[PDB]
RNA sequence: UUCCGUUAACGAACGAGACCUCAGCCUGCUAACUAGCUAUGCGGAGCCAUCCCUCCGCAGCUAGCUUCUUAGAGGGACUAUG
């Protein structure tokens, strides 16, 4: 299933998949905004969202109850401040929340009670069929 | 009946090996051992199994589960889950002298599949930032 | 008839605590009660570092300071009474006992 | 000479000969205690003296990379870089590259130094014999500048830069860092024999 | 010309230099079994390595 | 005719502290060591005339891992498979050579233990101990009675007790102690009261012997005297000389011989003629420091082969010629 | 506004825990509260 | 200034050491639903698809459960052996 394919390769096919299986909607900012408030410019392929969201509905298929304020930690990274020394920083809850809420309008993911978001039965079986047709 | 469950350690890292009698199997947290992923250092988990043969494990599956450390800490436990947990099964279930076998094999190439290391990390003493260094003296 | 009562002490001192920590244990194993323990929880280590100078002269030299506390619980079941009646023999100083009811 | 283990599972460590026997039992590559899929052993060397000279020569070169500070304790980077420089050095000799290696560290050794010792009553240089451990040292570090240097502020890769430095050595051509600071360094002691 | 020569470490004396960072040993000639002479070498050093002699002449003295 | 040499085998890597072996399931043979495994060796008796004589008696089997400290002495069950095993950790253990696992556990001794035995309906156990007290245990690991205590308690010994053994007459259940304190004494399982102390050595004791056929009460141990006393009515019949220590004494399970383990060789005496006839020497005579003793031994069902278990983890096995 | 329970000084407090006292009072009084030094 | 020994000194007191804390080993002991592993059940998803196989979820009078985690009692090293 998912575990049994190298996650770049995975990413690569579902990120392929969500682009030509039928549409969501995409943000009128999607070309614009940085992803990360230590971000230096803009994610660079134009692409990106789709991987996002194809990156970011396997935590939720590998994990369980993942809310928004702990998206910004999985995406965030390390800032640099100029001359002081640099630390973490968490990335924009604005896409975070919006890739999840479109996960929704499709059916891959919902919320959860006891708070979270958890992956569906349907959205389990389309992510073991792409895994079963990645090399 | 053969089951063992047999741990490898390193710096902070632990890692367990989980044994039944199936037909091939490892899996680390799930995804095949070919999938350790800093791949630089995948010759390394495979270390014991080309140093047995993939026929030594013709009837067991391997569950391991790793935890603590970082990446190459990880590495080297599981190294030692598998060596270890072969050792213990060829203990328990197998016989006295094949595992004598293997545990020569696996020790004539590197005494650490089986022996962790007891190097932890010192301690930090005031006067520097660091166990041993000291800050810079000026004396003008 | 038979509740679920946690009973939680605390100390300083390791050997005082497992002292009445096994006087409960065994006074309740004599009325062949279920007794689920002792439970040991992480040692608290509380910490405070400090300069040993008054004045800011000289080496800086620095002393730590610890406090451990220990954090043991008994589980049992019975009527607070019993229990009661075991829970009120000798307590050595130092020994917290915050006797309550889980659900 | 039956040793199936390989070097990252391509490089057979069968068939490596080390010529000067001077130096052959500080190379950890003949005897089949010293072959390794891979250079980093997290060995407890430096523990004792002489300890590393049983440390594989790949791993003491690989050692040797990761340095300057901004590369300190930087491991997977310098292996994966002398995995480029093995492929790079086979898919220029076509030739064991282990071979390739090992000649240029004996080619790279220093043999004679001049240092100031005290004589009767007066300090002064004299010239004196390097050891073959210091020598094997030596030759790393030099071949490991040399490298580096290169690569300093240049498209240049240090992987490429380190392959063409370990050919030119093991020729023994004298364009190679390595090969001009060993003369350099022998000179030097000659001229004070 | 010179022919660089081979020699075994065969005892190891001491340690010489100001700031004792350089040993002297015997050393035996491999093709002549039978000259034994003093050298200084610079490096870590043990009973049986072999040193290469750029010239053989040159013989040390004692706590040189 | 005598004793003859055909091999050593090398399973343990410190020094073997017990043997033992069946009489029902002969090619099993169980010995202990300070290792804390406990080995059991299988035996198809090679002799590889291959290789300069090359040298294994058999193939080890299986390691009962388990116990915390080094293990003293080692018993079989009578009847079947299961072995028990005392140690230096206070414990005695019930194996199962069919699996390799533990199944029983008797705690309790306050303190060390130094000997294991097992008895004819196997119900009857028995535990010696540095804690100066004798304890018998039922097969469940439970106590039923524990003999010690000071003289007020009762008539305990005062040093440890150093081993145990059975009187193997059906009709008269006893167990002899040999102790630290120099004096051996006889009990009874009936009342665990003694019925005489043979007040013998000069020295600690380190061994007791019961016959075969329980009437005659061999212990050695410091001196290198080994006095031979009467079961039936505590009486020293003899005395022989060994020199120097005693740790192991065994009997013959038929022919009338009496074996030790003397500290320069193993010495086999005679009974029908109260004088020496066979000594055993290691074979390998390297001039390393005070050689290894022969640490115990042990004779097979039928007397075919003797086991010398010696300080290195070597065993040295001994056969007879027709 | 914060000062030591022991001296009413207003520098080095020590406030973690609940303590309040000053780096100087403290140590002085260290062992009577129940704090070991042990490394 | 540790010890052997020598010896107009003999016998002692501090300091060093011992000691205490932390880290390192223990499939041995005591346990643990505020730690978990294992098996079994139900739930999902894949699939020679019906079971089996793999990966997760969930609940307990599952454990002849305490290896992993926690913290107590001890054991272990003494230069012991060459
Ligand atoms: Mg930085
Ligand atoms: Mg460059
Ligand atoms: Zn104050």
């Amino acid at each position: 299933t998912v575990k049994d394919v190298n996650p770049h390769e995975f990413v690569k096919a579902y990120s392929a998949h969500l682009k030509r299986s039928g549409k969501m909607e995409l943000p009128e900012w999607v070309d614009i905004v940085k992803t990360a408030r230590f971000k230096e410019l803009p994610p660079s392929d134009a692409d990106w969202y789709y991987i996002r969201a194809a990156s970011m509905a396997r935590k939720i298929y590998l994990r369980q109850g993942i809310g928004i304020g702990g998206f910004q930690k999985i995406y965030g990274g390390r800032q640099r401040n100029g001359s002081r020394p640099p630390h973490f920083c968490k990335s924009s809850g604005a896409v975070s929340r919006n890739i999840l809420q479109e996960l929704q309008k499709m059916g891959i993911i919902d919320v959860d009670p006891k708070g979270g978001r958890l992956i569906t039965s349907q959205g389990r079986r389309d992510l073991d069929q792409v895994a079963g047709t990645v090399p | 009946p053969g089951t063992v469950q047999c741990f490898g350690r390193k710096k902070t890292a632990v890692a367990v090996a989980y044994c039944k009698p199936g037909r091939g199997l490892i899996k680390v947290n799930g995804a095949p051992i070919e999938l350790i992923r800093p791949e630089m250092l995948r010759l390394k988990a495979f270390e014991p199994i080309l140093l047995a043969g993939r026929s030594r494990f013709k009837d067991i599956d391997m569950r391991i589960r790793v935890r603590g450390g970082g990446k190459t800490s990880q590495i080297y436990s599981i190294r030692q889950a598998i060596a270890k947990s072969l050792v213990a099964y060829y203990q328990k279930y197998v016989d006295e002298a094949a595992k004598k076998e293997v545990k020569e094999i696996f020790a004539r190439y590197d005494r650490t599949l089986l022996v962790a290391d007891p190097r932890r990390c010192e301690p930090k003493k005031f006067g520097g930032r660091g166990a041993r260094a000291r800050f810079q003296k000026s004396y003008r | 008839v038979q509740h679920r009562i946690r009973i939680t002490l605390s100390s300083k001192s390791v050997k005082n605590l497992e002292k009445v920590c096994s006087d409960l244990v065994k006074g309740a194993k004599e009325k062949q009660l279920k007794v689920k323990g002792p439970v040991r929880m992480p040692t608290k280590v509380l910490n405070i570092t400090t300069r040993k100078s008054p004045c800011g002269e000289g080496t800086n030299t620095w002393d730590r300071f610890e406090m451990r506390v220990h954090k043991r619980v008994i589980d049992l079941v019975s009527s607070p009474d019993v229990v009661k009646q075991i829970t009120s023999i000798t307590i050595e100083p130092g020994v917290e006992v915050e006797v309550t009811i889980s659900d | 000479p039956g040793g199936d283990v390989k070097l990252f599972n391509r490089w057979t460590f069968e068939d490596v000969q080390v010529s000067d026997i001077s130096l052959n039992d500080y190379l950890a590559v003949t005897s089949m205690k010293h072959y390794t899929f891979l250079p980093h052993s997290a060995g407890r060397y430096s523990a004792k003296r002489f300890r590393k000279a049983q440390c594989p020569i790949i791993e003491r070169l690989t050692n040797s990379l990761m340095m300057h500070g901004r590369n300190n304790g930087k491991k997977i980077m310098a292996v994966r870089i002398i995995k480029h420089t093995m492929e790079i050095i086979h898919l220029l000799t076509d030739a064991n590259p282990i071979q390739i290696i090992v000649d240029a560290i004996i080619n790279s050794g220093p043999r004679e130094d001049a240092t100031r010792i005290g004589s009767a009553g007066v300090v002064r240089r004299q010239a004196v014999d390097i050891s073959p451990l210091r020598r094997v040292n030596q030759a790393i570090y030099l071949l490991t500048t040399g490298a580096r240097e290169s690569a300093f502020r240049n498209v240049k890769t240090i992987a490429e830069c380190l392959a063409d430095e370990l050919i030119n050595a093991a020729k023994g051509s004298s364009n190679s860092y390595a090969i001009k600071k060993k003369d350099e360094i022998e000179r030097v002691a000659k001229a004070n024999r | 010309d010179t022919q660089v020569k081979l020699a075994v470490v065969v005892k190891v004396m001491g340690r010489t230099g100001s700031r004792g960072q350089v040993t002297q040993v015997r050393v035996k000639f491999l093709d002549d079994q039978n000259r034994l002479i003093m050298r200084n070498v610079k490096g870590p050093v043990r009973e049986g390595d072999i040193l290469t002699l750029l010239e053989s002449e040159r013989e040390a003295r004692r706590l040189r | 005719e005598s004793l003859v040499y055909a091999g050593v085998m090398r399973g343990h890597n410190d020094v073997v502290t017990a043997i033992a072996t069946p009489i029902d399931n002969s090619p099993f043979i169980v010995s202990s060591s300070r290792d804390k495994s406990l080995l059991v060796w299988d035996l198809t008796n090679p002799i590889q005339a291959t290789q300069d004589s090359s040298s294994e008696y058999g193939v080890p089997f299986r390691r009962l891992t388990g116990h915390g400290h080094f293990v003293q002495d080692v018993v079989l069950s009578s009847d079947g498979q299961f072995a028990l095993s005392g140690s230096w950790d206070g414990e005695l253990r019930l194996w199962d050579l069919s699996t390799g696992v533990t199944t029983r556990r008797f705690v309790g001794h306050e303190k060390d233990v130094l000997s294991v035995a097992f008895s004819i309906d196997n119900r009857q156990i028995v535990s010696a101990s540095r804690d100066r007290t004798i304890k018998l245990w039922n097969t469940l690991g439970e106590c039923k009675y524990t003999i010690g205590g000071d003289l007020g308690g009762g008539e305990g010994h005062t040093g440890w007790v150093s081993c145990v053994r059975f009187s193997p007459n059906n009709f008269a259940p006893t167990i002899v102690s040999g102790s630290w304190d120099r004096s051996v004494k006889v009990w009874n399982l009936t009342n665990c009261k003694l019925r005489c102390t043979l007040d013998g050595h000069g020295g600690y004791v380190s061994a007791v012997a019961v016959s075969p056929d329980g009437s005659l009460c061999a212990s050695g141990g410091k001196d290198g005297v080994t006095l031979l006393w009467d079961l039936t009515e505590g009486k020293r019949l003899y005395s022989l000389d060994a020199g120097s220590i005693i740790n192991s004494l065994c009997f013959s399970p038929n022919r009338y011989w009496l074996c030790a383990a003397t500290q320069d060789s193993i010495k086999i005496w005679d009974l029908e003629s109260k004088h020496i006839v066979q000594d055993l020497r290691p074979e390998v005579p390297v001039s390393t420091k005070q050689m290894l003793y022969c640490t115990c031994l042990s004779w097979s069902a039928d007397g075919s082969t003797l086991y010398a278990g010696y300080t290195d983890g070597t065993i040295r096995i001994y056969k007879i010629s027709g | 506004s914060r000062v030591c329970r022991v001296c009413g000084n207003s520098h080095g407090l020590i406030r973690k825990y609940g303590l309040m006292c000053c780096r100087q009072c403290f140590r002085s009084n260290a062992k009577d509260i129940g704090f070991i030094k042990y490394r």
